[PDB]
Parts: C-alpha cells; structure tokens; sequence
RNA sequence: AGAUCUUGGUGGUAGUAGCAAAUAUUCAAACGAGAACUUUGAAGGCCGAAGUGGAGAAGGGUUCCAUGUGAACAGCAGUUGA
RNA sequence: UCUGGGUCGGGGUUUCGUACGUAGCAGAGCAGCUCCCUCGCUGCGAUCUAUUGAAAGUCAGCCCUCGACACAAGGGUUUGU
C-alpha cells in the first residue's frame, strides 16, 4: 500500500522487491530484479528490448 | 566365431584399413571358413566383404 | 520378377547402415 | 508477556502473493491478465472453441 | 513464507507511524480432533500416566 | 492378451536430470529399459538399434528431452527361457510431443 | 624363552588399505555351460600427420603365423592373449 | 474406499527473450534483363519489420488436474503370555 514504483522495464514494483540505485549526480532509479538492473547498468536502451514496456508502446 | 583373421586379410586384399572393411554380420559362418586370401577375394567378389567409402570431409565450407 | 513382397525385403538387405552409409550392391552365393 | 514488543496490536496493510517460484511480479491472475492482455494461447483458444 | 506491509505503532522509534515489510511464515492448521484423555498423577518420581 | 503393443512417450529429461555429462546417454537407455520393465512387467527388454541411435543422436550429454517409443510385448517361444515374454521397444519419429497420449496400437 | 638370534611355518591387522594420471561409452546378434570386457554390425567419441599412424637402428630371441586348451598366469573377468 | 498411486497429456507458475517458414515498394548495394519500360523488373545481400511477449524448457525435490493409458488383495522372512 506504499508508493508504487516503476522499473527500467516499466513494470510495477511492489514493496519488498527489487533494489534502488542512487547515482552521484543525484538521480534515483529503481529496478524490479537483477535482469532489469544489469541491463540498465550496461547502458542498454529499454526501447530495444522486446519485453520492456517502453518497447511495446513504441512498436 | 572370431573373425579377427578375416578382417586382417580383407584389409590387405582390398588395400585399405580395417576401418574400411565391412564383413557381413549375417554371413558370419561363411566368412569364418575363409582362411586364405584367395577365399577372401571370392567373398569380396560375391559381396559378403565390402570396402566402405571414405568418411566425407567436404571443403564446401572452406570454398 | 520383382513383386511387392520381394521389394519389401529388398529394402532390408540393401540398407547396411543409417543415413549417409553406402547401399549394398550385391549379395551373391556361389560354391 | 509484558514488554512493548509483545502485546502490540498488529494491523496488516498488505500481504504479498507474488510467485515465489522465481521472481514473481504479479499479485493475482486477474492483474497479470489485465497487464499483459491476451496472448497467443488465448487467441487460438477463442478461435478453436468460438 | 512471504512478506507483509504493516503500520508500526511503537512510540519513540524511527519507524513509528511508518510502513515496514516483514517476513512471515504461513503454518496451515486444520482443526484437530480429540480422540482420548490421559490422566497423570504426581509422584515422588515424576508424573506417571494414571 | 499378452501380445499387446502400445505407443508411449518418455520424458527423458525428467529421468536424466542430475546425471553427469559422460553418463547422460548411457543412463537414458538404462532408464528406458527400466521404463519398459514397468508398464510391461517383462524383465527381458530388447532395445531396437534405431532407438539406440535416437538416444545418441546429439552426443553423450545432450540427450533429447522427449522420446516417442513403441513397447511391443511378444512371445518368447523361440528358445527355452526363464521368461515367457519379452518387450521389444522401437523408435517412433515425431515432429512434436504436444497432445501426445499413450495410445494402443494394433499389429 | 629371549641374543633387533638362524631357517621354516602361521596369525591379528583384514575381507581392511586399496584395484582414482592421460574426456567414453551404448544397442543388437553370433559362438559359447557361462559375455560389462571375445567377434561382427550399427551409433557416439579420442589420437589429429611433432599421431594412440606407417617403417627401421640398438636390445630381445621365436614373442612372428595357424590350430586347439581353459589347469596355473594376464592384481575383475575372459569364449581372449605376447 | 465413498478407489489408489503412477506414466503421459493439459492448465498454471516461472526462465530466457520474439523461433522455423512465409511475406514486404524495408534494406548499404552489386551483378543481369529494356521492341520493352516512361520509371521498370530478375537474382545475391548481413540486418529490419509483421506473423510473434513468440519459440523452447519447466520437478527430476514446483502447484492443480480427474483428460488418456496401463497397473494395483501380489511376493519373501519371522514373531506366543
Ligand atoms: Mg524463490
Ligand atoms: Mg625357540
Ligand atoms: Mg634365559
Ligand atoms: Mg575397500
Ligand atoms: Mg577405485
Ligand atoms: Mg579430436
Ligand atoms: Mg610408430
Ligand atoms: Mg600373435
Ligand atoms: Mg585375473
Ligand atoms: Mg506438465
């Protein structure tokens, strides 16, 4: 019943799941699992991954 | 019973290796009676002993 | 002359292996 | 039991029901179907059974 | 096992009036059926089944 | 009747899970032989060489996940043996294993 | 009765340590009283031409080659064998 | 037993990430065919797009089946105040 977050994949993140990333420039990201997190950490564009929400809305 | 002798003689007559000698698994008794290279020649002509073809190593991929 | 029954057994005695193996050419019996 | 940790009333706000057989990310079947929409298996299900 | 979300009512703590998640264990408990009664008598050697 | 023949599919992947690389294919034929001993009850099981090729088709460790076989319980009236019947398991090539039941098959 | 005595024999240890260097075997058949190991066939693999291939020198001395045996030997077995 | 437990099949869950084939006036271009066409068509061509969150696996120590198949009142050894 807390704040509902969205990932690199755009999926819904329920409380007690995933991890949160706080970069040095001051931006805060949240990930649903290590698959979505490691894709983000490898500078991979979410609009080119077929199971990502951002891809499905673009196509 | 044991065709060790006949496979060796067939290899020499056919001028191949024992890799390429095929003895008929059904006519084991017929081949077992061939204790000389002359009978081995007869079995080769009759078709009980057959020289298997060379394993294919194509160069189509290389070309 | 080759009939259906002789052809059916011929499939057995001409295949001496699996795919890629040579077909048997003859099996002659002489004495 | 006299400590404050005991005798403390518990009021649940949410119970997680995601799949524990992997990284579950949906709470119910209905939520999963609503999020993803129809699939190929359902598309042919309505085709074969009308 | 699963986890919950609940509101904490522990005054003086940082998590007071805050939401926390906590691991929980589900223990299925169907009703028991009573099939007998045992009596015990206190002896100078312990309890023994009367 | 005891001259029955049935067509089964065997989850090889289920019965090979955990076996080491150099032993997966040999264990697959031990599990196939043990399988046919169960539904047919005959300790004398003969495996067709075409089925042996099918198991070893992709090497010794990459055994196919599923195999479609045909158990054929036949009379052992060829020599005096402690077993009166033997099961000859053959190989059935299929394109898919979806919706494949165990079907009785005629002669 | 002794001499870490001489020679020979026998125990416990003990059916124990162990039979773990170099990727790997499987299916059917034959012979046979008997087959994990022999043979044949079919698969899957290795040596990968500086070979686990084909031939010699030194050394060995009949190990070469056929047929047969199944006592002993080939540290399991064997219908196989230097 | 008011059956049972298996084996397949199905459904769910989940993992990865969008299969083969076909189609495209997608595609760096290139090589051929022009009575021809009035801007055209025939091949080779990584990759792209649609089919297609598709394909594939998923208990072997995942969950629910009641769909199909066969099997289960069988075996052996002992035990007396
Ligand atoms: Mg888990
Ligand atoms: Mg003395
Ligand atoms: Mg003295
Ligand atoms: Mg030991
Ligand atoms: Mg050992
Ligand atoms: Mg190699
Ligand atoms: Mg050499
Ligand atoms: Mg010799
Ligand atoms: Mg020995
Ligand atoms: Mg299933």
């Amino acid at each position: 019943m807390k704040v509902e977050l969205c990932s690199f994949s755009g999926y819904k993140i329920y409380p007690g799941h995933g991890r949160r990333y706080a970069r040095t420039d001051g931006k805060v990201f949240q990930f649903l699992n290590a698959k979505c997190e490691s894709a983000f950490l490898s500078k991979r564009n979410p609009r080119q991954i077929n199971w990502t929400v951002l891809y499905r809305r673009k196509h | 019973s044991m065709l060790r002798l006949q496979k060796r003689l067939a290899s020499s007559v056919l001028r191949c290796g024992k890799k390429k000698v095929w003895l008929d698994p059904n006519e084991t008794n017929e081949i077992a009676n061939a204790n000389s290279r002359q009978q081995i020649r007869k079995l080769i002509k009759d078709g009980l002993i057959i020289r298997k073809p060379v394993t294919v190593h194509s160069r189509a991929r290389c070309r | 002359i080759m009939n259906q029954e002789k052809l059916a057994k011929l499939q057995a005695q001409v295949r001496i292996g699996g795919k890629g193996t040579a077909r048997r050419k003859k099996k002659v019996v002489h004495r | 039991q006299t400590k404050r940790r005991a005798l403390e009333k518990i009021d649940l706000k949410f119970i997680d029901t995601t799949s524990k057989f992997g990284h579950g990310r949906f709470q119910t079947m209905e939520e999963k179907k609503a999020f993803m929409g129809p699939l190929k298996k359902d598309r042919i299900a309505k085709e074969e059974g009308a | 096992m699963t986890h919950i979300v609940r509101e904490v009512d522990r005054p003086g703590s940082k998590v007071n009036k805050k939401e926390v998640v906590e691991a929980v264990t589900i223990v299925e408990t169907p009703p028991m059926v009573v099939v007998g009664i045992v009596g015990y008598v206190e002896t100078p050697r312990g309890l023994r089944t009367f | 009747n005891e001259v029955v023949t049935r067509e089964y599919t065997i989850n090889i992947h289920k019965r090979i899970h955990g076996v080491g690389f150099k032993k997966r294919a040999p264990r697959a034929l031990k599990e196939i032989r043990k399988f046919a001993m169960k539904e047919m009850g005959t300790p004398d099981v003969r495996i067709d060489t075409r089925l042996n090729k099918a198991v070893w088709a992709k090497g010794i460790r990459n055994v196919p996940y599923r195999i479609r076989v045909r158990l054929s319980r036949k009379r052992n009236e060829d020599e005096d043996s402690p077993n009166k019947l033997y099961t000859l398991v053959t190989y059935v090539p299929v394109t898919t294993f979806k919706n494949l039941q165990t079907v009785n098959v005629d002669e």
